[PDB]
């Protein structure tokens, strides 16, 4: 009864092969359609991100 | 002592009664009419009896029975007595296909006693209980038939044409005359000049299905017999389809052969054909957040900024592969199939994350150390054995630098960073390569191209001994090398010094 | 040897992907076996390829 | 290289930039060992003689080297292929495969008995009419990979790139290939409507790549903006854009479909079934030239008609 | 009994620079291209271990083999090299063809000089 | 493929089973000359000194094999006779000087002079005088010691290997007397030919027994098989004049004490070991054919076990034979330190 | 004759079937292909979701019909609640597991039933050529989580020796009582 | 939670009379 | 330690045997001690070598 | 029938770290060092005498 309520509200199914980004980018030979997102992140982080 | 009867489409296998309904008007049907239905054969339906009477019998006419020949002869005489000039000479399969087409054209849904073979509801019951008797391969073939034929017609036709086709199904004069009064129903019917695009769309869909189902087994045979003779890039060049499409065809064919035979599929095959793609793309994803993709792994300087970096990149791309597979020289250390299944199965994400550049192995060999003597004897021989492994690493001025990581873990370095691991049984052993790399900063990239035995060595890369003699290493001017050689050699001679004097073998007095 | 950083330029990134929404400002974790916990704390500039 | 050094040494002619680029890209495109090391010698000869080194030359050098990586890998794999061929020809004469064919370990350690003597669980045998059982039988009963070709290709590469060697290898494997030449290749790069549908809306097939019935891309059953109606409407809009391209002369005229023929006027269907026209242009030629057809209403080929040549073309 | 160049500042930058996992590949390439080696019998044996270890050999490796065959006048060894270079489509340089031409001329093999001259 | 977890199945059968995968293709042949001689000398230990008929009596008295038991000749359960000194109950006296040379070779991190090992070799001969006088300055004992010398640099030629081994061949044939040997140069030439066999085995040479016969020492045709004796160079005319100087003394009663066994009797044992190790299909089958010959059988399997391990590597050695070796715990650790440090010596 | 893993299916996700399926999913490391049956597919999806989120060492596969469960599995294990449900799943249904059993399958019934039900089950399984074991379990679901269950297996002894490595993943005291019906 | 649809609207398209328009769609393609 | 428990899924939690790889731990087994053999009336220990391996 | 997860080409649909699926072995200290009990001597014949002396 304590196991039936706790469902998977934490994980998600993994990325398939040759998948795209959530922003729409993809790993192709032509990267003019893809963009970087380092300038949208905050400039300084207290600590160290996993990436 | 029981023989399982063979099941096919002629006599369907009996199924359970708690199965879900395939068609939409049967899911909301009340259960009393569900219990009203009787278990009958498939031809006991009037639509099934019609299909067995005029369609399936004409398909059975293609066999070598004599009554099939008599029916073929009277069908030829009938079609020649219709009009002679249109069908002067054609084979038996041609008249079978023609009468099958003409009997498929003249199918209508009315009362069974009014001159029509079946009703609309009998056809819906036939569709529901025909879809209920399908397996996963049957549903797959049904969806493939939908994609090949019905999907281009649905992509071209207007919804008012679908309403017109539904009015042709139901065959009610009141519904047809209620639809016929509307001007927007009559004017918005599609033109055949626009309807002719469905032929090209159907040809493109059947062309992709011919890429999959016809070229697929040929690609699978050519790749599965000799993959080193026909790699996927060679097949992609000689057939001109694509690289990733050929690899997806191979993966789909192996998984389709495994799933249809009730066999657990070889999960290592997408790791072997999409190895760079598995390392790059396949990540663990959490639920309530969005992720991105790294354009580069490192913030570096470009190789177009200098001529020497450009020459280094061109020389490294010369010494590299374009695509690496399971049979190449970097994967030649997998000499046993157990190592093959261990590397490509369930630990490839760990085995590839050991070292970034592809080397001739995956880690380092483990060697053990000697225990110093404990003068208390067996009173303290129990104290080194414990519950867990005790891992000890070195620090200091010389040790602990991230810039010198591959030099401090070099086993050919006499100032190597010392690691030790005491096992729970008291054994002192050295650390593994991942155990040594765990004490530094993370290095989360991988090189899938460069292979160092492919480096050029004869034309431009010629290391000379005179260039190493420019440093002028001398033993008389510096004696650190001789002192380390003295520290390396054993000191057993110091006790037998008085026992120039040179050491000889012991002389025997019993044999002399 | 005193030119560039690494001659590869084929570095397939094998680490975790960055998170674009919601963007977390501080990454502070009380750890037990992290020996780089001094270097992993402090305000650092997050500017890279991404 | 002979004509190059005969131009340089004998006739003392200074070569231009294009013929230096030719000697660079010839050694780069060749997959033999040291072609990059000689292309860099030609680059050094361009640098120290005042010949201009353009950035387009550098980008083309990188692109041509990455393209000729395939030829390099083929010439590297052919050496291991020849090594395995020599080792197979040695070990089939020494006879170690005859001693290795006897499964004495499988006879002593049976499939139902472990090393100690207990009974273990054996998986049930699959049906021999399945695809996987036939693939394993084709792996075991066919000829080896080393008996397919005795010699290798003309220039450093393994045999099997052309279609004659591919068909011969498939004949040695007991497979009659349906695609003998490259004319019988489906060529998905020629498709125009299908990638246009796949780019904007999505995969129109869906069940093309379906392993066990869950990798199919189909619209939802509830309706709304994700239902079948909006998807079929957007597919019809894309086909309407393509048909508008057909009407303006950018695309060729499509042939007569069965759906198009069944909606036509019955007289046009009768003319199509009596004439055998594939395109509506053939139907227009059937109607506007009634003396061209046969006596059974059948359409004559195009070569049997000759128009009147005016004399005013002789001006 | 040592590799003549060990590492740490003698190998080029694009190869990583003393990858110790390939320390035997660095020692084998210097034995193949040793300009002071004059034993032709070891030169044929050193090709068979570079073939086994997967060492890429350009025309400079085969020219060093053909050079060592001329003072012992090994005319049979010079033709087995040119058979292998034709087998792998590695075109010999004019110095390498001149070594096999001189190895067959000093052995009074006049029929074999003329058929290897007409090849190039 | 994977079996259910049952009956407490072990992950690995040895400490260094998965460490052999972490070596290169030449380092498996470098350690194969070291560990393969350790396995063969330990396997033929219980039948050392047995004749060819006594070994066949061991295989005949035990005829019960359940197809998971191995040959009763290999690792026999028979009772030894002198039954031993302390450490020599698992390996022969020839292996005691072999393991001491490997211990110096692992700590010297490359090539090393003979004076680093001279004090440890004379300590065992002082401790075991009966085993010293039986095997000193003999061809079987000298060749087994210097067998592990091309592990320092396997790409060396015969000129570099015979020059480096010449300092080791001097001290193994030197005895503190004027009655040294019957011939110094014959034991030198016979050792340099079989050291060329193991040099070609680490280089993965095609037919290493044939090509070592071409570049063999002159006058060493008897140590090779008869089909390869035609390719050996003949003895020198000046070397035949040195054989007349030995006949010019004419002292048959004055027989030298070292070696105890005859030199021509030792050529037959090495020639029988080159026949067995040439046509050996596997590492285990070539050792079983070596102990069936009998006689000096620990030195037989030290030649065959080294030459076979140098051909097919350490992974072709059966891992159940390695775990039964008493000395396998330090020696494989010492064998890894030789193969790692052979490619970057710190001195040069 | 394809070298592959054992296809093991668990029929019925109830009070005791779910910890049996979780013990087979955790403690079998790439040695079996796990199949999970339930009357509702959402329950099997929930069981496989919890097993994949918590981290299992084998691949799992949901089923909704007994015919696919019969044609896929080499070993079938039933842990149901009532004797009526087990008699429907084994004998009374048209796609039932024993009536459509293939040659060489092994069907173990952990549901406590009567004597005549297990007698007819073993008789019709021997008539079809398959094997039937009746092993009624004694213990709580918390004891099934700890791997300590009491099993009394009736059936063949060689089949019991084959099924002991699967029985030891969720049950501790596993006894072989003898012929069919003794457990 | 979320339930993946079994795509019953695939089956509603087969209720139409495609033999009247395609002239024998349900057979084998020519 | 199940990762679908929100107290274990949280990033500052000691119900895991690592730091940055994952959350929780799938079905780990530990051994307790039973100091209850002295409560028995007769308790003996028989030293014998292992014979089953 | 169908495999769990929408991908159906992967063994694990959520794709965890493969070190999560690695087992954890254990060994009690009682397997390493035993625990012995000394009998009561004449100086401390009972346990209440032992608590009185402490
Ligand atoms: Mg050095």
């Amino acid at each position: 009864k304590v196991d039936s309520f706790h469902a998977n509200t934490q994980y998600q199914h993994a990325w398939p092969l040759l998948s795209h980004d959530d922003l729409g980018n993809s790993d192709q030979s032509n990267n003019t359609k893809n963009i970087m997102y380092s300038m949208y992140m905050p400039k300084r982080n207290k600590g160290t991100a996993p990436w | 002592s029981f023989d399982a009867p063979q099941w096919d489409l002629w006599q369907s296998r009996p199924r359970s009664e708690d199965m879900d309904e395939a068609l939409q008007p049967f899911m909301d049907m009340p259960k009393s009419l569900k219990d009203r239905r009787y278990d009958i054969p498939w031809w006991a339906n009037p639509f099934g009896a019609w299909y067995l009477q005029n369609i399936l019998s004409l398909e059975l006419l293609k066999l070598k029975s004599k009554t099939n020949a008599e029916k073929i002869a009277t069908y030829r005489s009938y079609m020649r007595s219709l009009a002679s000039g249109k069908d002067n000479t054609m084979s038996d399969d041609d008249v079978i296909r023609n009468i099958i087409k003409e009997r498929w054209k003249t199918l209508e849904f009315g009362d069974r006693n009014a001159g029509y073979p079946c009703t609309f509801g009998d056809y819906i019951q036939f569709l529901n209980e025909w879809f209920k008797s399908l397996d996963e391969e049957g549903m797959q073939r049904l969806r493939e038939h939908f994609d090949r034929r019905i999907r281009p017609l649905l992509a071209v036709m207007s919804p008012v044409d679908i309403l017109w086709l539904e009015a042709l199904t139901q065959n009610s004069p009141h519904n047809k005359e209620q639809l016929q009064r509307k001007i927007a129903f009559q004017t918005s019917l599609g033109t055949p000049e626009f309807f002719d695009m469905s032929k090209r769309l159907r040809y493109e869909i059947n062309e992709d299905y011919k890429v999959r189902d016809e070229l697929g087994p040929e690609l699978f045979a050519l790749w599965s017999k000799a993959p080193e003779r026909w790699p996927p890039e060679r097949l992609s060049k000689m057939y001109g389809l694509d690289f990733t499409l050929v690899r997806k065809i191979l993966v789909w064919h192996h998984f389709k052969a495994c799933y249809d035979a009730c066999v657990e599929p070889d999960w290592s095959l997408p790791k072997r054909l999409f190895a760079l793609e598995w390392i790059r793309d396949v990540r663990a994803r959490k639920h309530g957040l969005f992720y991105g993709k790294m354009r580069f792994a490192e913030q570096k300087i470009t190789f177009y900024s200098d001529r020497f970096l450009f020459r280094d990149l061109v020389n490294r791309r010369e010494a590299s592969y374009a695509n690496v597979w399971e049979m190449d020289d970097p994967y030649r250390f997998l000499q046993t199939e157990q190592d093959y299944e261990d590397y490509w199965g369930d630990n490839y994400d760990v085995y590839r994350r050991m070292f970034p550049e592809m080397i001739g192995r995956t880690g380092e060999p483990v060697q053990q150390y000697g225990q110093m003597p404990i003068w208390a004897g067996p009173h303290r021989q129990h104290a080194n054995k414990s519950e867990h492994n005790w891992m000890f690493a070195e620090i200091g001025v010389n040790v602990g630098h991230e810039a010198l990581k591959k030099l401090e873990l070099d086993p050919t370095n006499e100032k190597r960073r010392r690691f030790v691991i005491r096992q729970p049984d008291g054994t002192l052993r050295s650390a593994k390569m991942s155990e040594m790399r765990a004490w530094y900063w993370k290095e989360e990239w991988a090189d899938f191209r460069f292979w160092a035995p492919q480096m050029e060595w004869g034309i431009e890369n010629t290391p000379s001994q005179e260039q190493y003699q420019e440093h002028v290493p001398d033993t008389t001017d510096a004696d650190f090398r001789k002192q380390r050689r003295i520290q390396s050699r054993p000191v057993k001679w110091f006790y037998e010094s008085h026992y120039e004097r040179e050491v000889r073998w012991p002389d025997v007095i019993n044999a002399a | 040897y005193a030119r560039g950083q690494h001659p590869s330029y084929d570095m397939v990134y094998a680490g975790p992907m960055p998170e674009i929404f919601p963007m977390r400002r501080d990454f502070r974790k009380p750890t037990r076996w992290d020996f780089h916990d001094i270097e992993k704390q402090g305000k650092y500039r997050t500017s890279g390829p991404y | 290289e002979k004509l190059f050094q005969e131009m340089i040494l004998k006739k003392d002619l200074s070569p231009s930039r294009r013929t230096y680029h030719c000697m660079i890209f010839m050694h780069l495109s060749s997959g033999e060992e040291g072609g990059t090391a000689r292309a860099l010698r030609y680059l050094e000869a361009m640098e120290r003689a005042g010949i201009q080194v353009r950035p387009s030359l550098l980008k083309k050098i990188v692109r041509v080297n990455n393209a000729a990586g395939y030829k390099r890998d083929m010439k590297r794999r052919a050496r291991r292929i020849m090594q395995a061929r020599e080792e197979y020809l040695a070990r089939k004469e020494e006879g170690v495969s005859f001693g290795e064919g006897g499964k004495e370990g499988a006879s002593n350690q049976r499939a139902d008995v472990d090393a100690e003597g207990n009974s273990i669980l054996e998986p049930l045998a699959v049906s021999p009419t399945s695809t996987l059982a036939w693939w394993e039988k084709w792996k075991r009963e066919t000829v080896s990979k080393h008996e397919l070709f005795t010699e290798e290709g003309a220039d450093g590469t393994p045999k099997g790139e052309t279609f004659e060697e591919k068909n011969e290898a498939l004949r040695m494997m007991g497979i009659t290939s349906s695609f003998q030449t490259k004319d019988l290749v489906p060529q998905p790069d020629r498709q125009k409507l299908l990638p246009l549908i796949r780019r904007e809306e999505g995969e129109i097939a869906g069940s093309l790549w379906a392993m066990d019935g869950g990798e199919l891309s189909y619209p939802k059953d509830g309706g709304g903006p994700q239902g079948w109606g909006v998807r079929l409407w957007r597919e019809r809009q894309l086909v309407k854009r393509e048909y508008q391209k057909v009407l303006d002369g950018y695309r060729p005229v499509p042939q007569l479909s069965t759906l198009g023929n069944s909606v036509r006027t019955a007289g046009d269907q009768l003319d199509i079934e009596r004439s055998g026209a594939q395109t509506p242009g053939e139907l227009s030629d059937y109607r506007n030239f009634p003396d061209n057809r046969f006596d059974g209403g059948q359409l004559k080929p195009e070569s049997e008609a000759a128009p009147a040549v005016p004399f005013s073309a002789e001006l | 009994m040592h590799p003549r160049l060990s590492g740490q500042g003698v190998f080029p930058r694009y190869g990583g620079g003393w990858m110790h996992q390939f320390g035997h590949v660095y020692a084998l390439q210097q034995e193949l291209l040793n300009a002071e080696a004059n034993n032709w019998f070891r030169a044929m044996e050193l090709w068979h271990t570079a073939r086994h270890e997967g060492v890429a050999m350009n025309v400079s490796h085969y020219t060093n083999i053909l050079r060592q065959c001329v003072p012992p006048t090994a005319w049979e060894a010079s033709l087995m090299v040119l058979k292998q270079m034709r087998r792998e489509n590695i075109r010999p340089d004019v110095v390498g063809v001149g070594c096999a031409l001189a190895a067959c001329a000093d052995a009074n093999r006049s029929e074999e000089v003329e058929k290897v001259f007409s090849c190039f | 493929v994977a079996k259910l977890q049952h009956n407490s199945a072990p992950t690995t059968l040895n400490f260094y089973e998965k460490s052999f995968q972490q070596l290169s293709d030449v380092q498996q042949r470098q350690t194969g000359l070291l560990i393969g001689a350790a396995v063969g000398d330990a396997a033929a230990r219980a039948l050392d000194g047995y004749t060819a008929e006594e070994v066949a009596a061991v295989a005949a008295e035990s005829g019960s094999l359940q197809d998971e038991d191995e040959d009763p000749v290999v690792f026999a359960s028979v009772t030894p006779r002198e039954h031993k000194s302390g450490l020599l109950r698992h390996h022969s006296y020839t292996f005691y000087l072999f393991s001491q040379l490997l211990r110096v070779m692992a700590t010297s991190r490359g090539d090393f002079p003979v004076q680093y090992v001279k004090n440890e070799w004379v300590a065992t001969a002082r401790a075991h005088p009966d085993c010293f006088v039986r095997e000193h300055a003999s061809l079987l004992h000298v060749l087994c010691i210097t067998m592990q010398l091309p592990v320092i640099y396997p790409w060396a030629d015969d000129s570099t290997l015979r020059e480096y081994a010449s300092g080791f061949l001097e001290f193994l044939t030197e005895t503190p007397a004027e009655q040294a040997v019957a011939s110094r140069e014959d034991v030198y030439a016979y050792t340099n030919s079989v050291l060329g066999v193991a040099l070609r085995c680490l280089q993965s040479n095609p037919d290493p027994y044939r090509n070592a016969a071409f570049m063999a020492a002159p006058g060493t045709a008897h140590v090779f098989p008869d089909d390869l004796a035609l390719y050996c160079p003949p003895a020198l005319v000046g070397s035949s004049h040195s054989r007349t100087e030995e006949l010019s003394e004419t002292d048959s009663e004055t027989v030298p004490l070292f070696p105890a066994r005859l030199l021509e009797s030792d050529v037959r044992v090495v020639r029988e070991c080159l026949v067995v190790a040439r046509g050996a299909a596997s590492f285990a089958e070539g050792i079983k054919a070596a102990i069936h010959l009998g006689g000096p059988v620990c030195q037989r399997s030290l030649i065959v076990g080294a030459l076979l391990g140098a051909r097919m590597g350490v992974r072709r050695i059966p891992i159940s034979w390695l775990s039964a070796t008493y000395d396998h715990v330090p020696l494989v650790t010492l064998a890894l330190q030789v193969a790692q440090w052979s490619w970057n010596p710190p001195h040069h | 004759a394809i070298k592959r893993s054992l296809n093991v299916g668990v029929v019925g996700m109830g009070n005791m079937g779910v910890p049996i399926a979780r013990n087979l999913g955790f403690k079998a490391r790439s040695a079996m292909y796990l199949q999970i049956h339930s009357r509702a597919l959402s329950k099997a999806k929930r069981v496989c979701d919890d097993l994949s989120v918590d981290g299992a060492t084998c691949a799992m596969r949901i089923h909704d019909r007994y015919s696919t469960m019969t044609k896929w599995c080499d070993v079938i294990v039933l842990a149901l609640a009532d004797v009526k449900a087990s008699r429907h799943a084994l004998l009374e249904d048209n796609e039932s597991l024993i009536m459509n059993a293939r040659k060489g399958q092994i069907i173990v019934d952990h549901t406590t039933v009567d004597a005549e039900t297990s007698r007819e089950c073993a008789h019709e399984a021997a008539r079809r050529g398959a094997y039937f074991l009746d092993a009624p379990m004694s213990g709580s679901p918390r004891a099934c989580f700890n791997g300590q269950l009491l099993l009394m297996v009736g059936g063949d002894a060689e089949t019991f020796q084959k099924m002991l490595p699967i029985f030891h993943m969720y049950a501790d005291n596993v006894f072989h009582m003898g012929e069919s019906g003794s457990g | 939670l979320n339930e993946a649809e079994k795509h019953h609207d695939l089956h509603m398209f087969y209720t139409l009379a495609w033999w009247k328009l395609g002239e024998g769609i349900f057979g084998v393609d020519e | 330690w199940s990762p679908r428990d929100p107290s274990i899924f949280h990033e500052t939690s000691t119900r895991k045997f690592q730091d940055h790889l994952y959350e929780g731990e799938p079905l780990f087994m530990q051994l307790r001690q039973c100091p209850w053999r002295t409560q028995a009336k007769v308790s003996e220990r028989w030293e014998m070598d292992e014979v089953a391996i | 029938d169908q495999t769990y997860g929408p991908h159906k080409s992967y063994k694990y649909t959520y794709m965890p770290d493969p070190r999560k699926l690695a087992p954890i072995e254990t060994t009690q200290r009682s397997e390493i060092v035993p625990q012995s009990i000394r009998p009561p001597t004449s100086y401390v014949p009972n346990h209440e005498t032992f608590l009185e002396r402490a």
